[PDB]
């Protein structure tokens, strides 16, 4: 088996610097090339780089040329990037890949790793504050019933939220988030039966791992 | 794999043999007088490399090629005159104690001439450098089997010119057993060959480079007024290219992927190669006969 | 550089229809690879050099012709396919990408469940107040959003956020938040959201009154 792992995320600041590591196991590493490919959410792929791990010759792209110094370390089979003096718009995901090609018998496999979603902060880590919602009484009585959980002002990305600690399965919907003031959003949605709904307590508990923040809230209906 | 390695072990003892068999046929007395005085020798490299290079660069241009495959035909043309040219000049009875005087000046100039073209030429084309992918190791290195087979050569003529016969026919034995095996060796990659889609411009160009390269240096040759056989030994020089190591410096510089069919490129050159020398024998043997 | 036109942007298809997608290189290119993305997933190597297939891929996926207009064709199309293409050449450095196709599933048009969930006393009592709108279960993805308080459009402080098809069902959902300070909510009563849809002609209208609580 070929396995590439690569760091979940990274946070940044403005102006600074990262590096990002891609430590490959499971074959030789000095044999195939280790090409950086760019996506930045909106657009297609970018191709960063190339790099030759058993000769250290690198080939880049023409507009990363002054952002990006590939760097490898046989020894411990991590090949290496090293962007600088990051921006606002430098924010997206970067993969590390090896082609495996030859010519004697044609055939040709790709191996991915899972991408290190890179954004620039600057703003402090805020931790989530679940806003719980409740339908509204006046609402006509269904067998199915809506309820949401709507999660406002934290960073950073990403965030974990179920229901039930994964207990439902079936109608859960989550939204993805949008920036706002340097902070996101993010809102969820659930079908259950009227029945479970006060039977069983319905906790929409959120993970924020960047934070280490775990808050678990129930739903009540709104009471006056 | 196995099968290139078994390839390279067959081929260097093809080499060793055959240069063993072309030793005989010079003295060291006449090597001496050719180098000096440097005539002959000047104006082979000169074409080999103001001429093949240059056509390589013109005619890249004007076929419109990718960078691989214009970087691919300027490694080709920068590359030192192969050893195949000892062997096809004792075909039209060239000046052989000249050929072996043009390939050694060309093996040891290439090495130090070889980055100077590349980093001069592959500008707008290879956004790194070239002059550091070049084998140095290997260049000096394919010398030994020329120089050695042949010294070997000449001193048994000179010292012993009594074992003359039975170890050639011996030589010429075991070259036509591993010549069919080579034969065998190469009908197994010639049909992945065919099937991988090379560009018809890409055969094209391996067709015609060795052609003009005969004609120019049959004209250079005809322009400084040369003897008949040093005539036809530069001219078959500046034809005859070393490429195997534009292979080593395409995977070196680019990945296995990007290369894609220019990996056979090599082999298509050899035979075009064999195919037009092959035919300007047969032609210039006919011409003796009438 | 060769920039890749590759067309149409978004597709959509039905599970057993042959589809075709065509990248227009801006330069000569010899071949041409297409990468599949499925959903938040890394994109994987599905055909190469314009015809041949890698390893794993199904043998429905072909690849045709040369110059500079290449195709993906697959001959039946099976639910599993539903991702997001990308044209890939490597024969002429910088490699560049194309602008990519998402593939998604066709299925009979639904009708949007709007829902108006009223803001929480803990916003209230931090100081603001947002009111949302969600809507669910809804094909095809375009529709349009109507907010209006007390009868008027405000177009301030309107939001959306889709989603990706429902592995399940095939169809998408909607969010919509009004944010606006405790006195702007303090100051009306009657919050109105306003969905609109190629289905139904007539808006469907839910609205909520702070009056009754
Ligand atoms: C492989 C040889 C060329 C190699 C070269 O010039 N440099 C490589 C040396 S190294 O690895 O880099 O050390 C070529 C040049 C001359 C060739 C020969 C000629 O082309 C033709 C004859 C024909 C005979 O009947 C048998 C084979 C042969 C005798 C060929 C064998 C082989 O193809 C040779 C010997
Ligand atoms: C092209 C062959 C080797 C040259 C070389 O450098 N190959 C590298 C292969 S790869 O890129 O690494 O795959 C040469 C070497 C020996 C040659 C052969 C020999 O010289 C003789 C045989 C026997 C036939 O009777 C005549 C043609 C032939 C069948 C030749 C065909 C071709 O020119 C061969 C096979």
């Amino acid at each position: 088996e070929v396995q590439l792992q690569q760091p979940g995320a990274e946070l940044v600041k403005p102006g600074a610097s990262v590096k990002l590591s891609c430590k490959t196991s499971g074959y030789t590493f000095t044999n195939y090339w280790m090409k950086w490919v760019k996506q930045r959410p909106g657009q297609g792929l970018e191709w960063i780089g190339e790099i030759n791990p058993s000769n250290g010759g690198t080939n880049y792209n023409g507009k990363f040329k002054s952002k990006a110094s590939l760097t490898v370390d046989k020894s411990s089979s991590t090949a290496y990037m090293q962007l600088s003096s990051l921006t606002s718009e430098d924010s997206a995901v970067y993969y590390c890949t090896i082609l495996v090609y030859d010519a004697y018998y044609v055939f040709a496999m790709d191996y991915w790793g899972l991408g290190t979603s890179v954004t620039v902060s600057s703003a402090k880590t805020t931790p989530p504050s679940v806003y719980p919602l409740a339908p509204g009484s006046a609402a006509q009585t269904n067998s199915m019933v809506t309820l949401g959980c709507l999660v406002k002002g934290y960073f950073p990305e990403p965030v974990t939220v179920t229901w039930n600690s994964g207990s439902l399965s079936s109608g859960v919907h989550t939204f993805p988030a949008v920036l706002q003031s340097d902070l996101y959003t993010l809102s969820s949605s659930v079908t259950v039966p009227s029945s479970t709904w006060p039977s069983e307590t319905v906790t929409c508990n959120v993970a924020h791992p960047a934070s280490s923040t775990k808050v678990d809230k129930k739903i009540v209906p709104r009471d006056c | 794999r196995p099968t290139d390695l078994a390839l390279s072990i067959i081929l260097v003892f093809m080499l060793f043999f055959v240069m063993l068999s072309l030793g005989c046929t010079m003295e060291f007395s006449k090597i001496k007088a050719h180098l000096w005085k440097p005539k002959g020798l000047a104006i082979a490299l000169v074409a080999q490399y103001g001429i093949m290079p240059l056509t390589a660069f013109v005619l890249g241009k004007v076929f419109q090629l990718n960078n691989i495959e214009a970087l691919a035909i300027l490694v080709c043309g920068c590359s030192p005159g192969g050893n195949l040219s000892n062997v096809f000049s004792l075909a039209m009875k060239g000046d052989m104690n000249l050929s072996i005087v043009m390939t050694t000046c060309s093996t040891f100039c290439a090495l130090g001439m070889m980055p100077l073209l590349l980093y001069l030429y592959t500008r707008g084309i290879y956004d790194g450098d070239l002059k550091d992918k070049v084998p140095y190791g290997r260049i000096i290195l394919s010398l030994v089997p020329v120089l050695i087979p042949c010294t070997i050569g000449i001193v048994l003529k000179s010292k012993r010119p009594q074992y003359m016969r039975y170890v050639i026919k011996g030589g010429m034995i075991i070259i036509l057993l591993c010549s069919v095996a080579v034969t065998v060796l190469s009908a197994i990659n010639v049909g992945k060959s065919i099937m991988f889609a090379m560009t018809p411009l890409l055969i094209a160009t391996s067709s015609l480079m060795p052609f003009i390269g005969f004609l120019l240096g049959y004209v250079l040759s005809a322009l400084f007024c040369l003897n008949g056989r040093c005539r036809r030994t530069v001219s078959m020089e500046t034809g005859c290219q070393n490429v195997q190591l534009c292979s080593t410096i395409l995977n070196v510089a680019f990945p296995p992927e990007v290369i894609g069919p220019l990996f056979f490129f090599p082999l298509l050159y050899m035979i075009f190669q064999l195919g037009e020398g092959l035919l300007l024998i047969a032609m210039f043997r006919c011409y003796e006969k009438f | 550089d060769i920039v890749m036109t590759q067309s149409p942007a978004i597709m959509s298809a039905s599970p057993g229809q042959k589809v075709t997608i065509t990248c227009s290189a801006s330069s000569s290119v010899n071949y041409m690879h297409w990468y599949q993305q499925k959903l938040g997933s890394s994109p994987k190597l599905w055909i190469y050099d314009t015809s041949k297939l890698a390893l794993g891929v199904p043998a429905r996926f072909s690849g045709s012709g040369s110059g500079t207009s290449y195709s993906l064709t697959i001959s039946s199309m099976e639910a599993e396919d539903a991702a997001s293409y990308f044209c890939h050449q490597w024969s002429s450095y910088p490699r560049t990408f194309g602008g990519g196709t998402k593939l998604e599933i066709k299925r009979a048009d639904a009708a949007p469940t709007v829902s108006i969930f009223p803001p929480s006393s803990e916003q209230l009592t931090s100081g603001g107040a947002s009111v949302v709108c969600f809507l669910n279960n809804f094909y095809p993805k375009d529709i349009n959003v109507k907010w209006k308080i007390d009868g008027s459009e405000r177009q301030n402080g309107v939001l959306n956020s889709w989603t990706d098809q429902d592995s399940k069902d095939s169809t998408y959902s909607m969010s919509s938040t009004l944010t606006l300070t405790k006195d702007e909510y303090e100051r009306h009563n009657s919050y109105t959201c306003e969905a609109t849809h190629k289905t139904s002609t007539s808006p469907i209208v839910k609205s909520f009154n702070r009056n009754e609580c």
